[PDB]
């Protein structure tokens, strides 16, 4: 089976068609107001009209604010990009902090390129030149066409090509029985190999007797590939051409990250707009999720002031649990959520609440179902009491050890005795901290 | 007796780890054009001095050192022979400016 | 449909400064409203930029948050136009690992100065009527025409090489550089033969060129001083324009480039187009950065510097001292300060009206009144942000206008700083590291 | 008496956790003594590791110094055995100059997850008999030829594709030499040669260059399985020859997209049945000096489905978190501690101390009197366990210098006089504090 | 400088080019020259062929192909070449000039050498250039050769001025180093 | 003859056969208890059974901690590794501190390889260019037989080569008259030089001639070589040699230290254990000496916990003179010796005492004998008085200037007036401190 993670039970926000929140749906329970707000945010993202609008998820630890951001990802599907990052990831040794943020801003903007081409392929059979003697003058022998006959699986057809193909034709070194590839706009020939009909208990060739292709001799191919703007920046910044010595020199010296200039960003935006206008590309603006945003420096926040005001920027989701805490990079400046007030004015704040014991019990039952665990009612009630006493996440963590303990004892379900034993083998942070006074 | 095994990674592992993008962003000079057109238009700076490498001179070079240097330079020249013209074209410095031809008319 | 890369940002509604011909500001024009004195001062600074005589003048925009400092900056940027440079950064961007702070500021300064290089070229442009190549050393013959005249060219060898590599053929319309023989294909005037199979791209057609086949024309190319520096910094240094590996360009290169640009200016080749450098949130700069700026502004190649900050008496970074705006008074003496005032009730209402037009949102007058009172009570940016949410809420109920109830709904859903701080103080034991 | 690289260390006596099939700890087995609750909890965690279904689980071991936290971790590693990763580091190893802390933790995480990948080898192998290749005759006929291979019970003659002959001449193909090729690629390789002039000789100065003779038919289809960690796949994919960085450790900050596409590829292989994942353990001893940034990274790193089990050890009580001015239990933020299950080690008793000393004496091959055991046990109780363990070897050396056979109380007293512990040395320093510097 | 009349190598085993023979033509005469194989490779550099006009500097070995001679301008109606006149001076010229340089230029030019012709120098130049912490040995040797130039009457020294505005931004390490630097006999005002 | 260093008079620990310390022997005087403990540690190191056992030498400045460490080094002999180290050396710009520590740990572990070298060496008499015999069919254009004849000062012999080795020999332009080196099992070939009998063959030369060798042509003997990481870990980090492009232009890249992976060290340990089992290698554990250990960071100590707990680790000797001082990197926490208590529990502590006036006089006499200085009894007494008043090291330093003044004044021995004048010229730390206190 697939491995079970902390947020694997989350499948969506569980909202009505009207956008109101069900009490329990899609793996989430409670946080109805926050989930309704997240519903509004997914509608905002799907509208694709807005750039740089930002959201802060704020509340105590364990209130599922990380889960709501992942629920937003599930509602949007795999088409829309969703870039998760931690605030501590900006501290790179290779590039400056503001470059890391801009790389992740661009990673969240997607692009579907839908280029089309039409081709001809199959086994060559003719290599037949036409002839008309003279080019209306003093003459030897003139061809005026080249007849090329292809057959692959469905049938056979003859093509009277331009005579100019002949140079490229022996440049590719084709002969009868080979199989080729020719593109319609350019007429550029490419040799793929020769058919498997001259194979099957011959073998011994590096070219491979490539099999006789399936389908019609004439094909129209529609290729769709998904790509981010950061991928375009990285690809266009480098000299990838192997024919230059400095490219293969790049192999030995380390290919570190580099601080991409705004000129390249502008040119890539220009060509992307040209592709969009001409109809070859479709833009898919996405989401950047910055959890543990309090770890960022004052420089990072002050750069985000400009970055969020851009017309190119994606929707950004921040998450924090700090109270009135000192801003990193400052000496003594306190602010709510460990974030400056100037950035806090630029975000819409979604509050998350502490859970009731019934909600804790319901979440514990959901996690037990997700982990493939059968738990009795009294065991579930005792585990909910433990979660009320210590923490939801701690009580959730005790399910799998208790199930293992029951399996060791031959039983198929968790009773109260197993959770009681596990709660004394393992300790929570508060109980251990009280013990630290005893053991200094 | 012959020695066997103990190649750690094995190249077949590296074959198994197979790992399975372009645009007109090079138009940095505006109005289209290849970027070499604009590079030729504004590349004029020359070094004030330029100098050859220092030479390590000894009265009697040892045989092993000279043998190593001969092997190394022969190998580098022979293996850079396919790349050689483009290589030394990319690396060579700019030591002469010359007046621009339009100054004949302008003067 | 057709979502281009530029979507509705924070300052998308701004398209100018909204000034009269006499620089007198209008109450609402080009997306700007209010801030009459600051907009007038920005217009005067824009005229200083346009004339370009004086070098290294510095301006500071100061005021409380939300008062439109950045809006005035983008208004200057849009009114100035694309032909003149306008380099915009945050103060945090200079703290690079590739280069020093002084190097980064030098690059930013030189990105904002344009060099309008101008030169003569001769081209041959015509429709290809006929081409012949007798490949066995190769020889050939070409024929070109316009609507006016036709000419046959006996080709040299290297021209034949270029023609073959570009695969030029008859019916094409081409341009041939007389100086070096480079060929560029503009299109076709005649269709390719329909007898040929598989090479059947429809394409589009182009008219025949007019007039003489051979013409002499002037061409203008614009590059920044930083581009000239990076190109001349090393062999194959042009790649650093995109990759950014411009680490600590030597000063002698810059002196040589300045001298060559000056002598180009006297020799009629080039014109200097001095632009603008904008540093938003300049309080992030260190004392060393300001000290460098003191001397960098005294060069004749210096651009106009514009800065934006909100701080009062505030610590200078890298020091234990305090000064106005978080800036030392060595630099504040060198610059003129532009003050932005808070907005009134009517100005807030007009900003919200302009923002609804940009976002294509219709709201009732009671909704506008309620959102204006919300914006006065909490902040302008919060009230602006509520517009899109209220429109989405109206849309999901299949409404046509944003009403007061939708605004109150999103006001309940999404919290501002004051309410969130109050509720955080209620859960002060639950929140961490107070 | 041969001395290998692995010598008697601090945790050499530990062979496992010493549990019954019900995960119930014995008082003394597999080198471990006492710590019954902690050992039972470690057995539960070990079974959770062996199951492998649940990802990103985190465990902390806490207690006073000398209480067996590292011993419990080493017992888990030894019981887990090979064929499952157990990446052990100290918390200070992440502070690299070449990569960030988050990158180092990412590497440590992915180094702790193994991947077995299987490949089907369609090779031809044999010993050559005869070669015949034509001379230049225009076109591809210039290099056509034939090639004869032989094995123990078969031989056959193969035509050539005109491109591999230069490889044979480069490798100096010899009659009777052994080679093998891969079908549909060629990829010719050289294994050995026979030297048929000699027979039935090896390892002396006759027929020394012989390697092997073929023993079966040439179509040697066989299945081969490649065991490799996820981090090795990232390093191999990061550069044209990035595998050299796997030896030198000269990896940069690897791109995120490379890791994501590798995760996708591994998932594809896993659903295809071509590969299988072995999630392991990451053990970080002394995490109390990880930075606040490191812990914040770990908070999200433990939420991935491709995360290992994280074991951690810490001595301290309420101490300062590095990178902050805030006190917290164990020097760890409470936002991470709620993701952890804490097992607590208790100080040892007299009996457990004596049993540990007996086990160390057995490991070090030392015979002691019972009076010596009593004396060393009181020394260990009053000063520390590690000091008492240290005195065993010194007492044995003093006994051997005395031409003795068993160490008496006098040897222990002598060694106790020679070598001091922290308390007595600190007392003597404080008595001469005018001489010691910079107090 | 002159129009390349002919270009023929001479090679032999000690296999390798011993030298290249080249002829040059100008309005005042013509001459045959034999040159180093480095200059021969620097001629294949510019795709030089017979009839082309070139400029060689023998001090550095620098080569510039100015273009093709104007005599061949009428041979085609359209050709990609750029034509230049024939040179009017002597084929071989000996010219004296005065060059303005600093000691730092001499230090940098020898620290990161750039004018070599060996393969190893060309490989080293592929590295990304960065400033290096130049040693006192190199500066002493540069002082030695500068003194030799001055004693030979070749060179004149022009000591100048360094202007450090806002020295308060220097730190205590920088100030302490200036004690030794300002006490030197070479240092400027 | 060597120059006179600070500890050049130290020749050993000066212990009797029973292990007890003599009052004055092997250049050391006093510190009998510490010398006896150091002798016990010497016996510990020679046993080659333990790993990671750590020792701390503690005491005031000038009490002989470094002297006792170097005395251990002298007593072990040169065939055991002894890697000296200073705590400040960990702060590198190329690699992290823990890498520096692990590199020195590996540097203190020695490997002793035994191998036989066999070689044919002598004057080339002929190269016997015999013909190809029957063509092989596949290529035809190759060489088979190529005997080479060799001559020496007392022998003549011929041998048969592989044709590839003959191709390598011809690649060096070898002919008759050349003295050749031929390794008896590998492909190594070298011309040592043209024979010395060809003095009139040419009027000039660029390579010098060589005489004939003596003994039998097939020279052969056993050899021994000692190694550490020097050519095992760092050798496999960056591959020296090679023949592809990347290796060749790696040969001219800057040498940079890289953080070697634990996996490479593990494979190195595996292969070394294999070759120890095969018997061609002997493992020689050694000593790492970290003087000024208080200069290490808290991260370094916390890493040293795990490093000392390893089974492959060497014996480690620390030294410190600090009092209850702040641990570096902690900014508030004090501890004895500037070292954390957690590491201090892992080390046996040896205390060095202050010297009496008689011991100071005896050390001054030994230093005077070592420096080649004659000194009178009155001057020696006055200098010992100065040493008690100020410091031993200062009084020891005053000896050589006094001898120089005596030689300038035409005296062959130091008298009281010379040392008095030197004391008036050169000031000690406390006198200068008094001057600075006064002004």
């Amino acid at each position: 089976t697939q491995r079970i993670a902390s947020h694997s039970h989350v499948k969506g926000l569980g909202l009505d068609e009207s956008g109101l929140a069900k009490q329990a749906a899609s793996g989430l329970v409670g946080q109805e107001n926050a989930r309704e707000a997240c519903g509004v945010i997914v509608e905002l993202i799907k509208s694709k009209k807005m750039a740089g609008r930002a959201v802060l998820l704020a509340g105590p630890p364990g209130t599922g604010k990380t889960a709501l951001a992942l629920a937003i990802a599930q509602e949007l599907g795999s088409k829309v990009p969703f870039c998760p990052m931690v605030g501590s990831e900006v501290y790179s040794t290779e590039i400056k902090k503001t470059e890391v943020l801009m790389e992740n801003f661009r990673r969240a903007i997607g692009l579907r390129i839908k280029e089309t081409k039409e081709v001809y392929e199959g086994e060559v059979t003719e290599l037949t030149p036409c002839e008309t003697e003279n080019p209306m003058g003093g003459y030897g022998k003139t061809i005026s066409h080249v007849i090329i006959g292809l057959k692959t699986a469905k049938g056979t057809k003859q093509l009277k090509l331009d005579p100019s193909i002949f140079e490229s034709l022996q440049k590719e070194r084709v002969e009868a029985g080979d199989v080729i590839y020719i593109e319609a706009n350019s007429g550029a020939v490419k040799r793929q190999g020769r058919c498997d009909t001259y194979a099957t208990e011959f073998d011994l060739e590096a070219e491979e007797y490539v099999p006789l292709p399936k389908g019609d001799v004439h094909k129209k191919k529609e290729i769709i590939q998904d790509v981010t703007l950061h991928d375009l920046d990285v690809a266009n910044a480098r000299p990838q051409g192997g024919q230059d010595i400095l490219s293969m020199m790049g192999q030995l010296m380390k290919p570190k990250k580099t601080e991409i200039t705004d000129k390249l960003r502008g040119e890539i935006n220009k060509v992307v707009n040209k592709y969009i206008d001409q109809g070859i590309a479709e833009l898919v603006p996405g989401v950047l999720f910055v959890d543990e945003v309090h770890m960022l420096d004052i420089e990072c926040f002050t750069y985000l002031h400009r970055a969020l005001e851009s017309s190119i920027a994606p929707i950004v989701i921040f998450a924090s649990n700090r109270g009135n805490c000192v801003i990193r990079g400052t000496e003594d400046i306190t602010s709510p959520h460990g974030i400056p007030l100037d950035l806090l004015d630029r975000v819409m704040i979604i509050r998350t609440m502490l859970y009731t014991p019934q909600e804790m019990k319901q979440i514990i039952k959901i996690r037990a179902q997700t982990e493939g665990i059968n738990i009795s009612e009294e065991a579930l009630n005792h585990l909910g009491e433990i979660g009320t006493k210590t923490t939801l996440r701690y009580s959730v963590q005790l399910l799998t050890p208790a199930n293992l303990l029951a399996k060791i004892n031959g039983k198929d379900s968790i009773e109260k005795e197993h959770v009681e034993e596990i709660s004394e083998l393992f300790y929570d942070a508060k109980s251990s901290a009280k013990i630290l006074a005893d053991q200094q | 007796k012959t020695r066997l095994l103990k190649e750690r990674l094995d190249q077949i592992y590296l074959v198994n780890e197979r790992r399975c993008p372009s645009e007109l962003m090079l138009t940095l000079c505006r109005c289209g054009e290849s970027l070499q057109d604009v590079i030729d238009r504004v590349a004029f700076v020359i070094p004030p001095v330029v100098a050859a490498p220092p030479s390590l001179r000894v009265p009697r070079p040892p045989p092993l050192y000279s043998h190593r240097m001969r092997i190394l330079r022969q190998g580098l020249r022979e293996h850079a022979a396919p790349y050689f013209q483009q290589l030394r074209q990319t690396t060579a410095p700019r030591l002469l400016q010359f007046p621009e031809l339009r100054l004949v008319q302008f003067d | 449909d057709v979502t281009r890369i530029e979507r509705i940002g924070a300052h998308s509604h701004i398209r100018g400064l909204g000034l009269d011909d006499a620089l007198e500001p209008r109450q609402a024009s080009q997306g700007m409203v209010g801030q009459l004195a600051a907009r007038r001062a920005a217009g005067v600074v824009l005229e200083m930029i346009r004339e370009g005589k004086i070098a290294g003048r510095a301006v500071l925009i100061a005021g409380q948050p939300g008062t439109g400092k950045t809006a005035i900056a983008m208004g200057m940027a849009q009114a100035l136009g694309p032909d003149t440079p306008f380099t915009a950064i945050a103060g945090s961007e200079i703290f690079s690992l590739e280069m020093s702070k002084t190097e980064a500021l030098t690059q930013a300064f030189r990105r904002s100065i344009g060099v309008r290089i101008k030169e003569e070229t001769e081209i041959i442009e015509g429709e290809v009527v006929e081409i012949q190549i007798d490949r066995p050393s190769k020889v050939g013959k070409l024929t070109l025409k316009t609507t006016e005249m036709e000419t046959i060219y006996d080709l040299g060898t290297k021209m034949i090489e270029s023609l073959t590599k570009d695969k030029v053929q008859a019916g094409d319309v081409i341009t041939i550089d007389k100086a070096t023989g480079k060929i560029s294909k503009l299109g076709r005037s005649f269709t390719r033969a329909r007898d040929y199979d598989a090479m059947g791209s429809q394409t589009k057609f182009v008219q025949c060129p007019d007039g003489e086949l051979q013409k002499r024309k002037e061409v203008v190319h614009t590059v920044s001083l930083h581009e000239i520096d990076v190109i001349n910094s090393r062999t194959q240094g042009f790649l650093a324009l995109f990759s950014g590996d411009t680490g600590e360009i030597k000063s002698e290169v810059r002196e040589q480039i300045n001298a060559k640009v000056a002598e180009w200016r006297e020799e009629g080749k080039a014109e200097i187009i001095p632009g603008v450098l904008f540093i938003d949130e300049v309080h992030m700069l260190d004392i060393e950065s300001f000290s460098f700026l003191n001397r960098a502004l005294e060069s004749d190649m210096a651009p106009v510097l514009i800065m934006a900050t909100n701080r009062g008496i505030t610590r200078i970074r890298g020091t234990s001292y305090q000064s106005p705006h978080g800036i030392p008074i060595d630099l504040l003496d060198r610059l003129l300060i532009v003050s932005t005032t808070p907005y009134s009730e009517k100005d807030t209402k007009q900003i919200l009206r302009i923002r609804c037009e940009e976002e294509d949102v219709e709201m009732s007058e009671d909704a506008y009144t309620v959102l204006t009172r919300i914006g006065l009570e909490t902040s302008l940016r919060y009230a602006i942000q509520l517009i899109t949410a209220a429109s989405l809420v109206c849309r999901k109920r299949k409404g046509t206008e944003v009403q007061v109830d939708d605004i109150k709904r999103v006001y309940s859903l999404f919290l501002d700083e004051s309410r969130s701080t109050q509720y955080m103080k209620e859960y002060q034991d639950a929140f961490l590291f107070n």
